[PDB]
């Protein structure tokens, strides 16, 4: 995260930290017990698929303070339409092998419905966005966990602001552009696959997930994140279905 | 009804044949009589933050 401050402790405790051989890979976002979703790109590279670890009520990395809750994934569930070393239909959902216990550090974030996100939601102007990723472009990744404040553009607005950059890739209609065109603050390297929350009457709901943009706060650029409300149907139908042998699985997309 | 600021619910909204509007919620949380409130149900609810909410 760049630009952004140092999320207190237990205030976004539905923010997962995924490891492979005990090294940070990627954000995730638990979204009841057993169920995480993250981004499909943070599986691109895995060979270990036996070590992939979630970590719930992480907040400080340097430090075990006993709210930290470690589950092995059992299971990783990409999209058919997903591409390896693409950026779109940029989504990942992880099966725990058994399930966190909830408690004031480990709560899920609300998966909405299809048409409240999409009439309702995607209307709602800011959202937090987080990770324990790269604190600058080209810089550390951060030892404590950071949020940042964005707000949701429309992609034609997104497109006419992001400069005609050669090779700029398209928006998809799985994605949706936040952030700002100054270069102070963005979403980085090592947060992918963490979550952009939004708050609605008392409640915070995923509606997106951190996925890709043209390097970290760059000058007339946003950060691109999964456009979650188009995987509602296809999560649901996930989560009721019966485990399958094997740790990574594509699933057909619609 | 539901297009029109969410119906008035405070989660999900449903429309019904004619002028009828149906509140709903995620699990977890129970529609209270006004029909378009949400109360939680168990302990750790979703997108509730706990140290917040004890605040
Ligand atoms: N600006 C943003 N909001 C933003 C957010 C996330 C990302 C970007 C930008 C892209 C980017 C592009 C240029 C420079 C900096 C960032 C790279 C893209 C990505 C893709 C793949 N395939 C692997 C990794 C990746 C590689 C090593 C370690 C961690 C990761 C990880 O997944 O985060 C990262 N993810
Ligand atoms: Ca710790």
């Amino acid at each position: 995260i760049v630009g952004g401050k140092v999320c207190p402790k237990g205030e976004c405790p539905w923010q997962v930290l995924l490891l492979v051989n005990g090294a940070q890979l990627c954000g995730g976002t638990l979204i009841n017990t057993i169920w995480v979703v993250s981004a499909a790109h943070c599986f691109d590279k895995i060979k270990n698929w036996r070590n992939l670890i979630a970590v719930l009520g992480e907040h400080d990395l340097s430090e075990h303070d006993g709210d930290e809750q470690s589950r092995r994934v059992a299971q990783v569930i990409i999209p058919s339409t997903y591409v390896p070393g693409t950026t779109n239909h940029d989504i990942a959902l992880l099966r725990l092998h058994q399930p966190v216990v909830l408690t004031d550090h480990v709560v899920p974030l609300c998966l909405p419905e299809r048409t409240f996100s999409e009439r309702t939601l995607a209307f709602v102007r800011f959202s937090l966005v987080s990770g324990w990723g790269q604190l600058l472009d080209r810089g550390a990744t951060a030892l404590e966990l950071m949020v940042l404040n964005v707000p949701r553009l429309m992609t034609q607005d997104c497109l006419q602001q992001s400069r005609k950059v050669g090779d700029s890739p398209n928006i998809t209609e799985y994605m949706f552009c936040a952030g700002y065109s100054d270069g102070s603050k963005d979403s980085c390297k090592g947060d992918s696959g963490g979550p952009h929350a939004t708050h609605y009457r008392g409640t915070w709901y995923l509606t997106g997930i951190v996925s890709w943009g043209q390097g970290c706060a760059t000058v007339g650029h946003f950060g691109v994140y999964t456009r979650v409300s188009q995987y509602i149907e296809w999560l649901q139908k996930l989560m009721r279905s019966e485990p399958r042998p094997g740790v990574l699985l594509r699933a057909p997309f619609p | 009804i539901c297009v029109n600021e969410n119906g008035g619910c405070e989660q999900y909204c449903s429309d019904h044949t004619g002028t009828k509007r149906s509140c709903r919620c995620h699990e977890g949380y129970s529609l209270l009589a006004d029909g378009v409130s949400c109360t939680p149900t168990v302990e750790y609810p979703c997108g509730k933050i706990p140290i917040l909410e004890k605040r």
